[PDB]
């Protein structure tokens, strides 16, 4: 159950993998609006890491 | 980073505390 | 300027602060759609960390 | 314009990013003179954050 | 001793009090070079916080 996991395990399971992937792309591409880019990256790739 | 999360906490506290002075 | 920075400095300056803030909120609230939540968090708070 | 921003946004856009890194490094290294160390860290890394 | 303290206690007992004051002054004055100003503030006031 997710709500009872420790913070680190909770984050590691839910958002860390897609975030690391996203940060790697951000650093490579260095777009003009990095925060916006990272938010869009998350929504564009979220289906890879979860099935709703 | 993890102590970055705690430096995060700290800076946020400070600023929020300045919100009330 | 920004495009010449090493990866670590680039990320530390552009997205790491708002991300850490967002991860802390995520970890406390544990919403049903964490990746969506984090993307929304970034867009809702980006104005704090940059001037568009 | 930075000068008219609210306090939080002003600080977030000027010193928070380098401060987060500086505090992390300070916490890791625990040097003998932490205030001196932190100020030195700001001056040494300023070019990467402004 | 300080070296064994957890991160939050260590920072609270070394740099947080002077940082709180430095950030307050920075926010009020909004100087042209905020990172430089903050580092100078630390060095100028550290005697009163050590």
């Amino acid at each position: 159950d997710l709500q009872s996991l420790p913070t680190r395990a909770y984050l590691d399971q839910t958002v860390v993998p897609i975030l690391l992937q996203g940060l790697a792309v951000l650093a490579k591409e260095r777009p003009p609006n990095p925060i916006e880019f990272l938010a869009s990256y998350l929504l564009k790739n979220k289906a890879q890491f979860e099935d709703r | 980073l993890y102590k970055e999360q705690i430096a995060e906490d700290i800076v946020w506290d400070i600023i929020d505390e300045l919100e009330q002075i």
